[PDB]
Protein backbone atom coordinates (compact mmCIF):
# COMPACT_ATOMS: atom_id res chain seq x y z
CA UNK A 1 0.00 0.00 0.00
CA UNK A 2 1.08 3.58 -0.53
CA UNK A 3 0.73 4.16 3.21
CA UNK A 4 3.03 1.20 3.98
CA UNK A 5 5.58 2.53 1.49
CA UNK A 6 5.49 5.93 3.16
CA UNK A 7 5.87 4.51 6.70
CA UNK A 8 8.88 2.44 5.58
CA UNK A 9 10.52 5.46 3.91
CA UNK A 10 13.23 7.69 5.36
CA UNK A 11 11.08 10.82 5.38
CA UNK A 12 8.33 10.29 7.94
CA UNK A 13 10.11 12.42 10.58
CA UNK A 14 10.31 16.23 10.69
CA UNK A 15 11.49 17.60 7.35
CA UNK A 16 14.19 20.27 7.19
CA UNK A 17 13.93 23.30 4.95
CA UNK A 18 16.41 23.48 2.09
CA UNK A 19 18.39 26.48 0.92
CA UNK A 20 20.66 26.98 -2.10
CA UNK B 1 -16.28 32.45 -7.41
CA UNK B 2 -16.52 35.36 -9.84
CA UNK B 3 -19.25 37.29 -7.99
CA UNK B 4 -18.41 40.74 -6.56
CA UNK B 5 -21.13 41.84 -4.13
CA UNK B 6 -21.49 42.83 -0.48
CA UNK B 7 -19.54 39.89 0.90
CA UNK B 8 -16.48 40.67 -1.21
CA UNK B 9 -16.62 44.35 -0.19
CA UNK B 10 -16.56 43.43 3.55
CA UNK B 11 -13.40 41.41 2.86
CA UNK B 12 -11.81 44.36 1.02
CA UNK B 13 -12.62 46.71 3.92
CA UNK B 14 -11.03 44.33 6.42
CA UNK B 15 -7.94 43.89 4.27
CA UNK B 16 -7.62 47.66 3.73
CA UNK B 17 -7.56 48.32 7.49
CA UNK B 18 -5.17 45.40 7.94
CA UNK B 19 -2.73 46.85 5.43
CA UNK B 20 -2.87 50.26 7.12
CA UNK B 21 -1.86 48.70 10.46
CA UNK B 22 0.80 46.50 8.87
CA UNK B 23 2.47 49.28 6.86
CA UNK B 24 2.87 51.54 9.91
CA UNK B 25 4.82 48.79 11.68
CA UNK B 26 6.58 47.65 8.51
CA UNK B 27 7.98 51.15 8.00
CA UNK B 28 8.82 51.66 11.69
CA UNK B 29 9.79 48.27 13.18
CA UNK B 30 9.89 47.62 16.91
CA UNK B 31 13.37 46.86 18.19
CA UNK B 32 15.10 45.81 21.42
CA UNK B 33 11.94 45.31 23.48
CA UNK B 34 13.31 42.88 26.06
CA UNK B 35 16.50 41.29 27.41
CA UNK B 36 17.57 37.66 27.81
CA UNK B 37 17.84 37.99 31.61
CA UNK B 38 14.13 38.78 31.86
CA UNK B 39 13.36 35.19 30.91
CA UNK B 40 13.78 31.91 32.74
CA UNK B 41 14.75 29.23 30.21
CA UNK B 42 12.89 25.96 30.70
CA UNK B 43 13.01 23.42 27.87
CA UNK B 44 13.63 23.12 24.15
CA UNK B 45 10.43 22.95 22.06
CA UNK B 46 12.09 22.49 18.66
CA UNK B 47 15.27 23.01 16.67
CA UNK B 48 16.20 24.45 13.28
CA UNK B 49 19.36 25.26 11.30
CA UNK B 50 20.38 28.43 13.17
CA UNK B 51 19.32 27.44 16.69
CA UNK B 52 16.38 26.28 18.78
CA UNK B 53 13.01 27.33 20.16
CA UNK B 54 12.82 27.20 23.96
CA UNK B 55 9.94 27.40 26.40
CA UNK B 56 10.65 30.34 28.69
CA UNK B 57 8.95 32.11 31.57
CA UNK B 58 8.87 35.91 31.68
CA UNK B 59 9.94 36.79 35.23
CA UNK B 60 8.06 40.06 35.64
CA UNK B 61 4.68 38.65 34.54
CA UNK B 62 5.02 34.87 34.93
CA UNK B 63 3.80 34.42 31.35
CA UNK B 64 5.24 31.54 29.31
CA UNK B 65 6.53 32.16 25.79
CA UNK B 66 8.37 30.31 23.05
CA UNK B 67 11.74 31.94 22.42
CA UNK B 68 13.47 31.39 19.09
CA UNK B 69 17.25 31.64 19.42
CA UNK B 70 19.43 32.20 16.34
CA UNK B 71 23.23 32.14 16.43
CA UNK B 72 24.36 35.18 14.38
CA UNK B 73 27.53 33.45 13.12
CA UNK B 74 25.54 30.43 11.93
CA UNK B 75 22.98 32.62 10.16
CA UNK B 76 25.85 34.27 8.29
CA UNK B 77 27.48 30.95 7.35
CA UNK B 78 24.18 29.73 5.93
CA UNK B 79 23.70 33.01 4.01
CA UNK B 80 20.41 33.69 5.77
CA UNK B 81 21.09 37.26 6.91
CA UNK B 82 18.49 38.94 4.72
CA UNK B 83 15.98 36.11 5.29
CA UNK B 84 16.38 36.52 9.06
CA UNK B 85 15.86 40.29 8.79
CA UNK B 86 12.75 39.56 6.67
CA UNK B 87 11.44 37.16 9.31
CA UNK B 88 11.63 39.56 12.23
CA UNK B 89 10.58 42.66 10.29
CA UNK B 90 7.48 40.85 8.99
CA UNK B 91 6.56 39.12 12.25
CA UNK B 92 6.61 42.29 14.35
CA UNK B 93 4.30 43.95 11.78
CA UNK B 94 1.59 41.35 11.15
CA UNK B 95 -1.56 40.61 13.20
CA UNK B 96 -3.94 37.69 12.48
CA UNK B 97 -5.64 34.98 14.55
CA UNK B 98 -3.82 32.12 12.81
CA UNK B 99 -0.31 33.60 12.96
CA UNK B 100 1.81 33.05 16.07
CA UNK B 101 2.30 36.46 17.70
CA UNK B 102 5.74 38.00 18.24
CA UNK B 103 5.79 39.52 21.75
CA UNK B 104 9.42 40.72 22.04
CA UNK B 105 12.65 40.76 20.03
CA UNK B 106 16.22 41.60 20.96
CA UNK B 107 19.83 40.58 20.33
CA UNK B 108 23.06 40.24 22.29
CA UNK B 109 26.71 39.65 21.36
CA UNK B 110 26.05 36.13 20.06
CA UNK B 111 22.38 35.57 19.28
CA UNK B 112 19.12 36.97 17.92
CA UNK B 113 15.95 36.38 19.91
CA UNK B 114 12.27 36.36 18.95
CA UNK B 115 9.93 35.73 21.86
CA UNK B 116 6.64 34.32 20.55
CA UNK B 117 3.35 33.32 22.15
CA UNK B 118 3.65 29.74 23.46
CA UNK B 119 1.21 27.41 21.66
CA UNK B 120 0.91 24.41 23.97
CA UNK B 121 -1.00 21.97 21.74
CA UNK B 122 2.07 20.87 19.77
CA UNK B 123 2.77 20.63 16.04
CA UNK B 124 0.05 19.39 13.67
CA UNK B 125 2.86 17.16 12.38
CA UNK B 126 2.92 15.20 15.64
CA UNK B 127 -0.82 14.65 15.74
CA UNK B 128 -1.06 13.80 12.05
CA UNK B 129 1.69 11.18 12.11
CA UNK B 130 0.28 9.60 15.26
CA UNK B 131 -3.35 9.32 14.10
CA UNK B 132 -2.31 8.53 10.54
CA UNK B 133 -4.64 10.81 8.62
CA UNK B 134 -7.38 13.37 9.28
CA UNK B 135 -10.99 12.98 8.09
CA UNK B 136 -11.99 15.35 5.31
CA UNK B 137 -14.09 17.48 7.67
CA UNK B 138 -11.14 17.79 10.03
CA UNK B 139 -8.73 18.52 7.15
CA UNK B 140 -11.19 21.12 5.82
CA UNK B 141 -11.31 22.88 9.19
CA UNK B 142 -7.49 23.31 9.22
CA UNK B 143 -7.28 24.07 5.50
CA UNK B 144 -9.84 26.87 5.78
CA UNK B 145 -7.63 28.61 8.33
CA UNK B 146 -4.63 28.47 5.98
CA UNK B 147 -6.77 29.83 3.13
CA UNK B 148 -7.70 32.88 5.22
CA UNK B 149 -4.11 33.28 6.47
CA UNK B 150 -2.76 33.33 2.91
CA UNK B 151 -5.51 35.75 1.81
CA UNK B 152 -4.27 37.98 4.64
CA UNK B 153 -0.51 37.52 4.01
CA UNK B 154 -0.77 37.87 0.22
CA UNK B 155 -2.82 41.08 0.48
CA UNK B 156 0.20 42.60 2.27
CA UNK B 157 2.46 41.48 -0.59
CA UNK B 158 3.92 38.72 1.59
CA UNK B 159 4.82 35.24 0.40
CA UNK B 160 5.17 32.64 3.16
CA UNK B 161 7.09 29.86 1.39
CA UNK B 162 7.33 27.17 4.08
CA UNK B 163 3.89 25.65 4.60
CA UNK B 164 4.01 22.19 6.21
CA UNK B 165 2.49 20.37 9.22
CA UNK B 166 5.75 20.94 11.13
CA UNK B 167 5.08 24.72 11.06
CA UNK B 168 1.45 24.62 12.18
CA UNK B 169 0.83 24.66 15.94
CA UNK B 170 -2.49 23.72 17.56
CA UNK B 171 -3.66 26.14 20.26
CA UNK B 172 -5.81 25.49 23.30
CA UNK B 173 -8.96 26.18 21.27
CA UNK B 174 -7.94 23.54 18.74
CA UNK B 175 -7.19 26.17 16.10
CA UNK B 176 -4.00 26.57 14.04
CA UNK B 177 -1.25 29.13 14.46
CA UNK B 178 1.43 29.40 11.74
CA UNK B 179 5.02 29.52 12.97
CA UNK B 180 8.44 30.06 11.30
CA UNK B 181 8.63 33.01 8.94
CA UNK B 182 12.25 32.30 8.08
CA UNK B 183 11.48 32.38 4.34
CA UNK B 184 8.65 34.94 4.39
CA UNK B 185 9.34 37.85 2.04
CA UNK B 186 7.62 41.08 1.04
CA UNK B 187 7.80 41.26 -2.75
CA UNK B 188 5.72 42.83 -5.49
CA UNK B 189 6.30 40.78 -8.62
CA UNK B 190 8.82 37.96 -9.04
CA UNK B 191 11.40 36.30 -6.82
CA UNK B 192 13.88 33.49 -7.44
CA UNK B 193 15.32 32.09 -4.19
CA UNK B 194 15.48 28.32 -4.02
CA UNK B 195 13.92 27.69 -0.60
CA UNK B 196 11.20 25.74 1.19
CA UNK B 197 10.85 22.04 2.05
CA UNK B 198 11.27 19.44 -0.75
CA UNK B 199 7.84 17.77 -0.45
CA UNK B 200 6.14 21.19 -0.62
CA UNK B 201 8.07 22.93 -3.44
CA UNK B 202 6.11 24.08 -6.50
CA UNK B 203 7.46 23.04 -9.95
CA UNK B 204 8.48 26.59 -10.82
CA UNK B 205 10.77 26.74 -7.77
CA UNK B 206 12.45 23.45 -8.65
CA UNK B 207 12.99 24.54 -12.25
CA UNK B 208 14.48 27.95 -11.30
CA UNK B 209 11.71 29.82 -13.14
CA UNK B 210 11.05 32.90 -11.02
CA UNK B 211 7.83 32.79 -9.05
CA UNK B 212 5.23 34.49 -6.87
CA UNK B 213 2.52 33.85 -4.31
CA UNK B 214 1.15 30.99 -6.42
CA UNK B 215 3.77 28.76 -4.77
CA UNK B 216 1.91 29.12 -1.44
CA UNK B 217 -1.29 27.86 -3.09
CA UNK B 218 0.54 24.85 -4.57
CA UNK B 219 1.86 24.18 -1.04
CA UNK B 220 -1.71 24.32 0.31
CA UNK B 221 -2.53 21.58 -2.19
CA UNK B 222 0.28 19.46 -0.75
CA UNK B 223 -0.84 20.15 2.81
CA UNK B 224 -4.48 19.24 2.25
CA UNK B 225 -3.41 16.06 0.46
CA UNK B 226 -1.05 15.07 3.30
CA UNK B 227 -3.68 15.83 5.97
CA UNK B 228 -6.34 13.72 4.24
CA UNK B 229 -4.10 10.86 2.99
CA UNK B 230 -1.61 10.57 5.85
CA UNK B 231 1.28 10.91 3.37
CA UNK B 232 2.43 13.58 0.84
CA UNK B 233 1.41 13.49 -2.85
CA UNK B 234 5.11 13.34 -3.79
CA UNK B 235 7.43 11.36 -1.55
CA UNK B 236 10.63 9.35 -1.92
CA UNK B 237 13.80 8.58 0.06
CA UNK B 238 15.86 11.38 -1.54
CA UNK B 239 14.87 14.97 -2.45
CA UNK B 240 16.00 14.56 -6.10
CA UNK B 241 13.49 11.75 -6.59
CA UNK B 242 10.80 13.94 -4.97
CA UNK B 243 11.54 16.78 -7.46
CA UNK B 244 11.25 14.40 -10.42
CA UNK B 245 7.78 13.45 -9.20
CA UNK B 246 6.74 17.06 -8.64
CA UNK B 247 7.70 18.26 -12.13
CA UNK B 248 6.30 15.18 -13.93
CA UNK B 249 2.76 16.57 -13.87
CA UNK B 250 1.35 13.33 -12.43
CA UNK B 251 -0.50 12.89 -9.12
CA UNK B 252 -2.42 9.87 -7.70
CA UNK B 253 -5.20 10.12 -5.08
CA UNK B 254 -6.22 7.60 -2.40
CA UNK B 255 -9.44 5.83 -3.36
CA UNK B 256 -11.14 7.23 -0.22
CA UNK B 257 -10.71 10.85 -1.41
CA UNK B 258 -14.08 12.37 -2.31
CA UNK B 259 -14.52 13.57 -5.90
CA UNK B 260 -14.80 17.19 -4.64
CA UNK B 261 -11.51 16.91 -2.73
CA UNK B 262 -9.80 15.43 -5.78
CA UNK B 263 -11.12 18.22 -7.98
CA UNK B 264 -9.88 20.94 -5.61
CA UNK B 265 -6.45 19.28 -5.37
CA UNK B 266 -6.13 18.89 -9.14
CA UNK B 267 -6.62 22.66 -9.34
CA UNK B 268 -4.12 23.47 -6.57
CA UNK B 269 -1.49 20.93 -7.65
CA UNK B 270 -1.59 22.46 -11.11
CA UNK B 271 1.79 22.73 -12.82
CA UNK B 272 0.30 25.23 -15.31
CA UNK B 273 0.32 28.63 -13.53
CA UNK B 274 -2.40 29.99 -15.83
CA UNK B 275 -4.64 27.26 -14.46
CA UNK B 276 -3.66 27.03 -10.79
CA UNK B 277 -6.36 27.98 -8.29
CA UNK B 278 -5.45 31.03 -6.26
CA UNK B 279 -3.64 32.46 -9.27
CA UNK B 280 -6.59 33.16 -11.62
CA UNK B 281 -8.69 36.32 -12.15
CA UNK B 282 -10.94 35.32 -9.24
CA UNK B 283 -7.93 34.94 -6.95
CA UNK B 284 -8.58 33.20 -3.63
CA UNK B 285 -12.31 33.17 -4.34
CA UNK B 286 -11.91 30.19 -6.70
CA UNK B 287 -10.76 28.35 -3.59
CA UNK B 288 -13.25 29.79 -1.09
CA UNK B 289 -16.15 28.95 -3.40
CA UNK B 290 -15.07 25.44 -4.41
CA UNK B 291 -17.67 22.76 -3.62
CA UNK B 292 -15.33 21.07 -1.08
CA UNK B 293 -15.65 24.26 1.01
CA UNK B 294 -19.44 24.63 0.61
CA UNK B 295 -20.09 23.95 4.32
CA UNK B 296 -17.32 26.27 5.47
CA UNK B 297 -18.48 29.50 7.09
CA UNK B 298 -15.43 31.70 6.53
CA UNK B 299 -16.47 34.37 9.03
CA UNK B 300 -17.21 31.81 11.74
CA UNK B 301 -13.79 30.23 11.13
CA UNK B 302 -12.02 33.58 11.52
CA UNK B 303 -13.98 34.26 14.73
CA UNK B 304 -13.02 30.80 16.06
CA UNK B 305 -16.74 30.07 16.55
CA UNK B 306 -16.65 26.72 14.78
CA UNK B 307 -16.23 23.60 16.90
CA UNK B 308 -12.67 22.24 16.58
CA UNK B 309 -11.90 18.59 15.67
CA UNK B 310 -10.07 18.22 18.99
CA UNK B 311 -8.69 20.15 21.95
CA UNK B 312 -5.07 19.30 22.86
CA UNK B 313 -4.44 17.74 26.28
CA UNK B 314 -3.40 20.35 28.86
CA UNK B 315 -1.70 19.59 32.19
CA UNK B 316 -1.41 23.10 33.62
CA UNK B 317 0.79 25.96 32.41
CA UNK B 318 4.33 25.20 31.26
CA UNK B 319 3.46 21.62 30.29
CA UNK B 320 5.25 20.47 27.11
CA UNK B 321 3.75 16.98 26.83
CA UNK B 322 2.54 17.78 23.33
CA UNK B 323 6.13 18.36 22.11
CA UNK B 324 8.98 15.94 21.48
CA UNK B 325 12.08 16.03 23.70
CA UNK B 326 15.26 17.60 22.34
CA UNK B 327 18.88 17.55 23.48
CA UNK B 328 19.41 20.60 25.69
CA UNK B 329 22.30 22.98 25.13
CA UNK B 330 23.43 25.96 27.20
CA UNK B 331 23.06 29.46 25.76
CA UNK B 332 26.50 31.02 25.65
CA UNK B 333 26.95 34.74 25.14
CA UNK B 334 30.39 35.77 23.90
CA UNK B 335 32.16 38.76 25.48
CA UNK B 336 32.67 40.15 21.96
CA UNK B 337 29.92 41.40 19.64
CA UNK B 338 29.51 39.15 16.60
CA UNK B 339 28.21 40.28 13.20
CA UNK B 340 27.08 43.68 14.51
CA UNK B 341 26.83 45.40 11.12
CA UNK B 342 24.97 42.52 9.46
CA UNK B 343 22.14 42.51 12.01
CA UNK B 344 22.10 46.19 13.02
CA UNK B 345 18.44 46.67 12.03
CA UNK B 346 17.28 43.62 14.04
O1 LIG C 1 4.93 27.31 20.98
C1 LIG C 1 5.58 27.82 20.05
N1 LIG C 1 5.36 29.16 19.71
N2 LIG C 1 6.02 29.73 18.75
C2 LIG C 1 6.93 29.06 18.02
CL1 LIG C 1 7.77 29.87 16.76
C3 LIG C 1 7.20 27.72 18.28
C4 LIG C 1 8.14 27.02 17.52
C5 LIG C 1 8.39 25.67 17.79
C6 LIG C 1 7.71 25.04 18.83
C7 LIG C 1 6.77 25.74 19.59
C8 LIG C 1 6.51 27.09 19.31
Amino acid sequence: TTYADFIASGRTGRRNAIHD
Amino acid sequence: AAKKGSEQESVKEFLAKAKEDFLKKWESPAQNTAHLDQFERIKTLGTGSFGRVMLVKHKETGNHYAMKILDKQKVVKLKQIEHTLNEKRILQAVNFPFLVKLEFSFKDNSNLYMVMEYVPGGEMFSHLRRIGRFSEPHARFYAAQIVLTFEYLHSLDLIYRDLKPENLLIDQQGYIQVTDFGFAKRVKGRTWTLCGTPEYLAPEIILSKGYNKAVDWWALGVLIYEMAAGYPPFFADQPIQIYEKIVSGKVRFPSHFSSDLKDLLRNLLQVDLTKRFGNLKNGVNDIKNHKWFATTDWIAIYQRKVEAPFIPKFKGPGDTSNFDDYEEEEIRVSINEKCGKEFSEF
